[PDB]
RNA sequence: CGAUGUCGGCUCAUCACAUCCUGGGGCUGAAGUAGGUCCCAAGGGUAUGGCUGUUCGCCAUUUAAAGUGGUACGCGAGCUG
RNA sequence: UCCUCCUAAAGAGUAACGGAGGAGCACGAAGGUUGGCUAAUCCUGGUCGGACAUCAGGAGGUUAGUGCAAUGGCAUAAGCC
RNA sequence: CCGACUUACCAACCCGAUGCAAACUGCGAAUACCGGAGAAUGUUAUCACGGGAGACACACGGCGGGUGCUAACGUCCGUCGUGAAGAGGGAAACAACCCAGACCGCCAGCUAAGGUCCCAAAGUCAUGGUUAAGUGGGAAACGAUGUGGGAAGGCCCAGACAGCCAGGAUGUUGGCUUAGAAGCAGCCAUCAUUUAAAGAAAGCGUAAUAGCUCACUGGUCGAGUCGGCCUGCGCGGAAGA
């Protein structure tokens, strides 16, 4: 099963996010169901080693948010343009 | 050399080449070449780098050119003055921007697709890279 | 000794060496392949 | 190829220790095919492929397999050199063979020291069952 | 534009190197002489005549070689028209 | 000389020997009012009759039409009797 | 007549996916513009009339564009700033670039742009890394075991990686073009022993093999090793009087 481990996003917008991608990570929105949406944070690394593998988009993901497990699936996702980067993930609570 | 076969207006304007792309990621073949600086592409300089890729995969597979000249530039004649009206049209370019995908290729090996790719971005101008197809 | 821009190797016996701050590439056994920048 | 497949030829050599018998030694520094036609066509002239020289004597490889069987040929791994087991007939003549065909122009053969079927050293010995 | 005088030619030169020769070197499908290409190098030298007002250019005959260009397409308070 | 769009940077306006087109008319009905109606195109079937005249249905929904060039509008029709 | 067919070709409508448009919008901002109310501030800074002018040759820079070569200290439109009509400090010099709007005098002090080794006034200031090219102190496509890092990955103390040693295997003159293609020329076919392995050879070498080799394959050997990625800074490309 692949874990992520994530952050809580305190400020949000342009900036927070540039911010955000400059220090080696990216945003990211969990929704779905009928609890209120959540924006986290993730490392870059940690998930570009991982995406590469086509289990992360068809199979489950754990995420660890302040001590508890969530399980979600990836739906969808934005790439850099012309760099093998990520900036936004958007995970549907399943 | 690519050309539409017609057109409302002969002459059009400069505008800019402002923005990123849309078509970044492959949807038709298996590996793609993307444009990572800013520029023009020609009628011509697409024409002799698809026979570059077709001589390197020795016409084997399938390619895909997802970009079009649909441009008219236009240059004035030789030893002219200024105003007088417009050019004429010379040739066709397309805007290209960053992340936009200029050739895809289906059901040739990779080590080969590359090299492939390789000799067309050694005759076209903008920088580019070799990408793969993911799964969403 | 061709002189060039671009230099790199044609075959499996060239050692491509920097001498004086200039890039050189020797092959042991062809040489034409003998390239400087 | 990794840990399975060297593991996997050693434990297949273990089993051919389990119904083994006698064996020798043979180090050709300057071998050649044309010997490869004479002790293995030899083999071919014992039953078939089945013999194996596995000349793997790395002291982590074939003297891997030495501490469940045979730990006196221990001391056999330093230098190159190639077990050689039997199974048909006990105490066969393909010992004799490496002493004789090592005067039969094959340079060297790990001057002849043996193995262990009385746990003994080099002896020459037609004193086979015959 | 209440004037910076203009093409060519003669005399007079000077600077530069993407060098014509001389100098040194690499490769050669360089057996040798004779060659082809490329790198460094400006110290020196780098033609006389017929045609044309001509630079350019054609031809004759030499030369180790008969360089490329800048100097207000060098130089008329130096000459020529 | 006058009219439509873009350049004209979401109020108006805004230039070039800029890019694309028009006008120097017409109508006593092509005006007003009242009353009524909605096509372009395609498919099927039918005599001359053919890809397309006329006639029946069906799909379609302004993709037609505006007296004229273009733009903005027109179903309560500004379109058609 | 009617036609039965497939076929080195092209392709209408529709459907699915990918793009482009100043003269295309089923979408649609930020700014800007009109009007109203409200607190504060601005020497009424607003309007109307009358007297008097001057001017209608602008340039540069930023942003938004057309024509040009997405050339010009080029030209044509909108907005703002400066010069014109603005002195002073800075960019070595510099009308338009940055800071900043000179009533006058003072051998008083505080700052902005910009700087603190000398010319020339101020840190040879402290901690932390980078550069070895005088990069700094002119430039590209492209090329390179230049280094300073980050994240992974393969192989690896049953021994990796280099070296250091043995062998790289029966035909097969190959199915062939047969001049000869012998493991290395175009078809191919690609078995099968022996294996510890080895393509019925990847190359030089060839008439072609041999040969010399390459994967290989054992033996030796004693800790890493190999290649991609993301980057900080640097080198070549780089020729003028
Ligand atoms: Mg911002
Ligand atoms: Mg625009
Ligand atoms: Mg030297
Ligand atoms: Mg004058
Ligand atoms: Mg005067
Ligand atoms: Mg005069
Ligand atoms: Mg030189
Ligand atoms: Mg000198
Ligand atoms: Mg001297
Ligand atoms: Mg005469
Ligand atoms: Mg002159
Ligand atoms: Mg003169
Ligand atoms: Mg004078
Ligand atoms: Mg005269
Ligand atoms: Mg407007
Ligand atoms: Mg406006
Ligand atoms: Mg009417
Ligand atoms: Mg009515
Ligand atoms: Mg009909
Ligand atoms: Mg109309
Ligand atoms: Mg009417
Ligand atoms: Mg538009
Ligand atoms: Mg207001
Ligand atoms: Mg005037
Ligand atoms: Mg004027
Ligand atoms: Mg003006
Ligand atoms: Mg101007
Ligand atoms: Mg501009
Ligand atoms: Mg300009
Ligand atoms: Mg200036
Ligand atoms: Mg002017
Ligand atoms: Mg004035
Ligand atoms: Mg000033
Ligand atoms: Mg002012
Ligand atoms: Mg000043
Ligand atoms: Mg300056
Ligand atoms: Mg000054
Ligand atoms: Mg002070
Ligand atoms: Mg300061
Ligand atoms: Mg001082
Ligand atoms: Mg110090
Ligand atoms: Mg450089
Ligand atoms: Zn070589």
């Amino acid at each position: 099963m692949f874990t992520i481990n994530a952050e809580v996003r305190k400020e949000q917008g342009k900036g927070a996010s540039r911010r955000l991608r400059a220090a080696n990570k990216f945003p990211a929105i969990i929704y779905g169901g009928k609890e209120a949406p959540l924006a986290i944070e993730l490392d870059h690394d940690k998930v570009m080693n991982m995406q590469a593998k086509a289990e992360f988009y068809s199979e489950v993901l754990t995420i660890v948010v302040d001590g508890k497990e969530i399980k979600v699936k990836a739906q969808d996702v934005q790439r850099h343009p012309y760099k093998p980067k990520l900036q936004h993930i958007d995970f549907v609570r399943a | 050399m690519l050309q539409p076969k017609r057109t409302k207006f002969r002459k059009m304007h400069k505008g800019r080449n402002r923005g990123l792309a849309q078509g970044t990621d492959v949807s038709f073949g298996s590996f793609g070449l993307k444009a990572v600086g800013r520029g023009r592409l020609t009628a011509r300089q697409i024409e002799a780098a698809r026979r570059a890729m077709t001589r390197a995969v020795k016409r084997q597979g399938k390619i895909w050119i997802r970009v079009f000249p649909d441009k008219p530039i236009t240059e004035k004649p030789l030893a002219v003055r200024m105003g007088k009206g417009k050019g004429n049209v010379e040739y066709w370019v397309a805007l290209i921007q960053p992340g936009k995908v200029l050739y895809e290729m289906d059901g040739v090996p990779e080590e080969l697709a590359r090299e492939a790719f390789k000799l067309a971005a050694a005759k076209l101008p903008i920088k580019t890279t070799f990408v793969t197809k993911t799964v969403m | 000794m061709k002189v060039r821009a671009s230099v790199k190797k044609l075959c499996r016996n060239c050692k491509i060496v920097k001498r004086d701050g200039v890039i050189r590439v020797i092959c042991s056994a062809e040489p034409k392949h003998k390239q400087r920048q | 190829a990794l840990n399975l497949q060297d593991k996997q030829a050693i434990v297949a050599e273990v089993s051919e220790v389990a119904k083994g018998a006698l064996s020798a030694v043979v180090a050709d520094s300057r071998g050649v095919t044309v010997d490869k036609m004479t002790e293995l066509r030899k083999a071919g002239r014992e039953a078939g492929v089945y013999m194996r020289v596995v000349r793997n004597t790395l002291l982590r490889r074939a003297v891997e397999g030495t501490p469940f069987e045979c730990l006196k040929d221990a001391f056999v791994g330093p230098t190159l050199i190639a077990y050689s087991m039997e199974h048909p007939g006990a105490a066969a003549r393909l010992f004799k063979e490496f002493a004789k065909a090592n005067a039969k122009f094959e340079v060297k053969a790990a001057a002849f020291e043996g193995e262990l079927i009385p746990a003994s050293q080099i002896d020459r010995l037609a004193t086979l069952p015959t």
